[PDB]
């Protein structure tokens, strides 16, 4: 993305052509969790 | 053992001040990364032991 | 006045240890009780500093590179560093910077100069008024095309860094007890100031306090060392400073 | 309508059995905006901008630099003379809201055919040979057709560019050089030969030329924002600044939701925002007047609700997680609360554990099982 | 025997206070539920542990 | 393809204004006299 | 991507198209790596 | 295609396929006899890749 800072991108771009920027946070910000609750769920067992 | 706290009374009275600056533990809590208490507390693990 | 003071003894060059200088603040963000780290153009730790003397019989006063930063320094009294220049293969062909800080003011002055070839600032020695006044001043014969214009009202250390259009100088101050190297015990040099200014630059010389020729001036020293594309990892302390710094490399 | 509802929504069941349910977190959302910005009422050149009385030769591109002052830039997009009025940094109707820390304009004339190079990273030989913006470029590109103001019937030859270049120059460069290219191998000392070329070449803009073959004038305009002290501002007018409520906040165009307080905060002469570890503004200087505001987000948490199960009673209670029981009479309709029911705030009972406030739940010495568990040795069950 | 029990909300961590991403966030559908709920099912068995 | 309803909106415009009538477009007709929304869903036709 | 072939990509094609073909092998490749250290830590909890 | 005896007129401009092998400038353009050699849709130096 152009940034990061997702209030940034709301502040630069339209409604239709900051939606290309917001997706990608999207993505792999989801990316970033499934990543950690897999971590942690594999943890889980270990601790368990 | 050295610990990110167990949830003790987190009521924005440290993050709210001169803290949340310069605390990771706010920062977590502000991303809405929450850590949360056991249902047994420390006094009760001691009496069952 | 334009002048060729050329009394002189001619020397190699020569170096001394830098030890943990030239840390500066990377951008204009406070942070405080934190570590950070940033890849930036910044000073090689204990790299080989260059290391120039004014005495007597030797003005070791000649025009060094200026690729990439520089970080320059001076142990000093009489405050004999008066200024410098910077520009590129320098003829009037293309702009340069020049600063001063004379008796009443600092000068910035940004035109396509004619400068002179050892350039410097002329002082009264106690002549007669129990006292000492700038009279002279042998630094360029021509300034038609000007761009830039500003004027104001010991160890002493800067960062010059030139980058997409601003030249960007830090800068701190220290007393001394110590009898002539750069100190053990270090600080991040804060952001006096910064000039839009554009220009290439090449090279750069600086101007010092000084019968057209046979001279004298103050015993001083001065250093300089240039900055390197590096990883560094920082801390600020809670009053929200750098306090300590390493390099990645 | 009410928590339960709100668990009945999380769950896809119309009934919930016994036990306790997380939902959507609550937070206090903010009940104006502010804005603040330094200011100042001078307007920034447009006009000596635009209408110059002649445009640079784009080998020698003009750069002007801009300085503490007001754009109103939908003036400029309001002109319909403008062919193209292109944005990359921004989209144009966003400019008035935004405030930048230096802004450049780069000014010339080109063929309006070849207004396809000026945009960022492409390629064709003037943007390879003469002038071309980065791949992170932030500003916009504009463009129209000056036949009328700029065409000479035999051709206004005076525009000129480059058809030779040693390689590729660097983003945002100009040069002037002169010097005669070598073409062929040959050292072409002097300033002619067979294969040795003058490195520039012009235009004869008569007017019978085709569309786009015609003049046209060309700016860029642009900047770099939200990492210094701003200089330059769309018009929008500043307003109160508060301590101690939940605000919509504008700072320099460092817009943001939070709690604005005085800060302790020692900020040198030079800084102006402060950043969390997580790379999060939480600290900015005032531009009206040089002192540090703390920036905290408003209140907020999880909440969770307890039920003893709908076969069992439509009666729940809701604990706030994390927050002092003193902050959910804060928590009122003042504001639009993101669970939007607010009938367990009522009190009478409120009741503060170590895990949060829990509310619409007896608290009695008498101790039980943990039949469900809230947290930190407290639990709940359902009783006469 | 047990770890910090933690939840995460997938709407404060990715889109927090944007009520248009949180509309953008939607369009992945029930996958901003399953870490709320894959983190409640490893809170919870910190307990039972 | 059936449609469910359908809609002939017909007006006439300046040649350069045709950009206007893209779904997101901005600047006076697309400001005030005539606006596609954001997720417009059909097709456009203009002829000189 | 069209082509896995990494100098394909960065020679065939312009600086600023070519990296939205590289953004595809980036991240397909690093959901690979992430499929392979996933596998590898739920190996890993058996072979304990 | 150049060292060719006897050339057409314009008036009968012949023309060649050229096909199957390989064209370097590398010869053809450092030729000084070339009082004219000017290239459109692209530059003298990249005929040659
Ligand atoms: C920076 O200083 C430059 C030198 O003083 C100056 O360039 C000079 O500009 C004049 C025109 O005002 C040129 O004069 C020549 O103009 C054409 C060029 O082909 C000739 O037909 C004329 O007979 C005449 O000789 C000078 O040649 C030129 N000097 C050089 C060395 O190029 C710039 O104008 C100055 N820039 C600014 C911004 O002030
Ligand atoms: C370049 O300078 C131009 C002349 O000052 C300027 O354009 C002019 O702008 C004024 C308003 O500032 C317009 O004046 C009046 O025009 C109509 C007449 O019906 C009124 O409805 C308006 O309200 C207004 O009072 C001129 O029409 C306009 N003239 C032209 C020739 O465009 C430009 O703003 C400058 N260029 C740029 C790109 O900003
Ligand atoms: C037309 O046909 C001509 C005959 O083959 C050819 O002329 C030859 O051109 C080459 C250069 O391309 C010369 O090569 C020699 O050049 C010098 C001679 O001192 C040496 O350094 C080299 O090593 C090499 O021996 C030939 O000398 C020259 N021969 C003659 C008779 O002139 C043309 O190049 C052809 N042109 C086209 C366009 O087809
Ligand atoms: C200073 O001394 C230098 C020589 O050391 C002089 O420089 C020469 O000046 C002439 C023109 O007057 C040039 O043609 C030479 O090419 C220069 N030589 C060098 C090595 O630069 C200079 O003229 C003297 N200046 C003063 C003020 O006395
Ligand atoms: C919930 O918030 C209130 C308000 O800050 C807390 O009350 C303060 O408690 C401290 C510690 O006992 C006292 O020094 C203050 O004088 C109290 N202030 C007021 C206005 O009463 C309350 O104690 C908080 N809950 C907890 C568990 O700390
Ligand atoms: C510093 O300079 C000396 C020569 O005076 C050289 O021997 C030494 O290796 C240099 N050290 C570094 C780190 O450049
Ligand atoms: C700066 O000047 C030098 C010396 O002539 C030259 O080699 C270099 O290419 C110039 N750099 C820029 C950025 O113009
Ligand atoms: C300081 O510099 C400016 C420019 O050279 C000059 O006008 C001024 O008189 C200088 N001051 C003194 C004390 O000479
Ligand atoms: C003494 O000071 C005055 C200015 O107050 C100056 O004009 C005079 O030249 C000075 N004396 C000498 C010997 O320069
Ligand atoms: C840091 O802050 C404390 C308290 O104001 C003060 O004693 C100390 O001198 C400060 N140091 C600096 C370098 O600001
Ligand atoms: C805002 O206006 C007031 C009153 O004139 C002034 O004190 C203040 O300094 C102004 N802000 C800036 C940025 O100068
Ligand atoms: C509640 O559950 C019990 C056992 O299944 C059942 O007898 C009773 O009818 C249920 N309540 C209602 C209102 O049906
Ligand atoms: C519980 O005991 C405390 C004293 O320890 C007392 O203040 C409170 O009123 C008691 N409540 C009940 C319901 O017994």
């Amino acid at each position: 993305a152009i940034s990061s800072v997702l209030n940034d991108i709301l502040s630069r771009l339209d409604k239709v052509e900051a939606e290309v920027q917001i997706d990608r946070l999207i993505t792999g910000r989801l990316q970033s969790l499934q990543t950690y609750v897999t971590q942690q769920l594999i943890r889980a067992a270990e601790i368990r | 053992v050295t610990l990110a706290d167990a949830g003790f009374i987190k009521q924005y009275g440290d993050c709210l001040g001169d803290i949340a600056a310069r605390d990771l533990i706010c920062a977590q809590k502000f991303n809405g990364l929450t850590v949360l208490p056991p249902l047994l507390t420390d006094e009760m693990i001691a009496q069952y032991t | 006045q334009c002048v060729n003071l050329t009394t002189r003894t001619q020397l190699p060059p020569a170096y001394t240890n830098s030890f943990t200088r030239g840390v500066y603040y990377p951008d204009k963000v406070f942070r405080s009780s934190v570590l950070h780290s940033t890849q930036d153009l910044f000073l090689p730790f204990f790299s080989n500093v260059t290391w120039f003397h004014a005495i007597h019989k030797r003005f070791d006063n000649p025009v060094l590179p200026f690729n990439d930063g520089v970080y320059f320094a001076s142990t000093e009294k009489s405050n004999i560093i008066r200024g410098w220049i910077f520009g590129t293969t320098l003829d009037s062909k293309t702009q340069s910077l020049l600063i001063v800080n004379n008796a009443t003011n600092v000068v910035i002055k940004v035109c396509e100069f004619q400068f002179c070839n050892d350039p410097f600032l002329g002082v009264y020695y106690h002549k007669n008024n129990k006292s000492w006044m700038k009279s002279e001043f042998r630094v360029y014969s021509s300034a038609n095309n000007c761009t830039f214009e500003y004027v104001s009202q010991n160890l002493r250390e800067f960062v010059f860094k030139n980058i997409d259009g601003y030249f960007k100088i830090y800068s701190k101050h220290t007393p001394i007890n110590l009898v002539r190297d750069l100190p053990h015990g270090f600080s991040a040099l804060e952001p006096l100031v910064d000039l839009p200014i554009g220009i290439n630059i090449t090279r750069f010389q600086t101007l010092l306090a000084l019968s057209s020729s046979g001279w004298t001036a103050g015993a001083a020293a001065y250093y300089v060392g240039y900055l390197q594309p590096r990883t560094f990892l920082l801390k600020y302390n809670e009053n929200g400073t750098i306090t300590d710094a390493v390099d990645c490399a | 309508l009410d928590p339960l509802s709100e668990t009945k929504c999380t769950l896809k069941s119309f009934t919930v059995e016994k036990g306790i349910y997380q939902t959507s977190n609550f937070r206090v959302q903010p009940t104006e905006s502010i804005v603040r910005f330094p200011n100042i009422t001078n307007l920034c050149p447009f006009g000596e901008v635009f209408n110059a009385t002649r445009f640079a030769s784009v080998y020698a591109w003009n750069r002007k630099r801009i300085s503490n002052c007001v754009a109103d830039y939908s003036v400029l997009y309001n002109s319909a003379s403008f062919s193209t009025f292109k944005c990359y940094g921004v989209s144009p109707t966003k400019l008035n809201d935004l405030c930048f820390t230096n802004v450049y304009a780069d000014s010339f004339v080109i063929r309006g055919d070849e207004v396809r190079q000026i945009a960022p990273g492409q390629t064709g030989k003037i943007a390879d040979y003469n002038y071309k913006l980065p791949d992170d470029f932030t500003g916009c590109v504009i463009a129209w057709n000056s036949n009328n103001l700029d065409s000479k019937v035999g051709g206004n030859y005076n525009y000129r560019y480059r058809l030779f270049r040693k390689s590729n120059l660097k983003p945002f460069e100009r040069d002037i050089s002169t010097e005669i290219y070598q073409a062929g191998s040959t050292p072409c000392n002097g300033v002619q030969g067979f294969n040795c070329y003058f490195p520039l070449q012009s235009y004869g803009f008569q007017p019978t030329n085709g569309v786009g073959y015609q003049p046209y004038r060309v700016v860029v305009l642009s900047f770099e924002l939200l990492h210094a002290p701003a200089t330059v501002c769309g018009p929008k007018k500043s307003t109160n600044l508060v301590k101690n409520k939940c605000v919509n906040f504008n700072f320099n165009g460092l817009t943001g939701t939070g709690v604005l307080t005085e800060s302790n905060k020692k900020f040198l002469p030079f800084q102006q925002f402060g950043r969390d570890i997580a790379d999060t503004t939480d600290a900015v200087r005032d531009p009206q007047t040089l002192e540090i505001l703390d920036i905290t987000p408003c209140s907020f948490g999880g909440v969770s609700v307890i039920t003893p199960g709908t076969n069992t009673s439509n009666q729940v209670a809701v604990l706030y997680q994390g927050v002092n029981c003193t902050e959910v009479p804060v928590a009122i309709h003042a504001d639009q609360l993101t669970p939007t029911w607010r009938v367990y705030s009522t009190g009478s009972n409120v009741f503060q554990t170590r895990a949060g406030c829990l509310i619409g739940a007896e608290h009695v010495n008498n101790s039980y099982e943990c039949d469900i568990p809230i947290g930190a040795g407290i639990c709940a069950s359902y009783q006469t | 025997v047990s770890m910090t029990k933690t939840s995460v909300d997938c709407t404060m961590y990715i889109c927090g206070d944007s009520t248009e991403c949180s509309n953008l966030l939607l369009q992945y559908g029930s996958f901003c539920t399953q870490l709320n709920r894959a983190l409640t099912g490893i809170a919870v068995e910190q307990d039972k542990n």
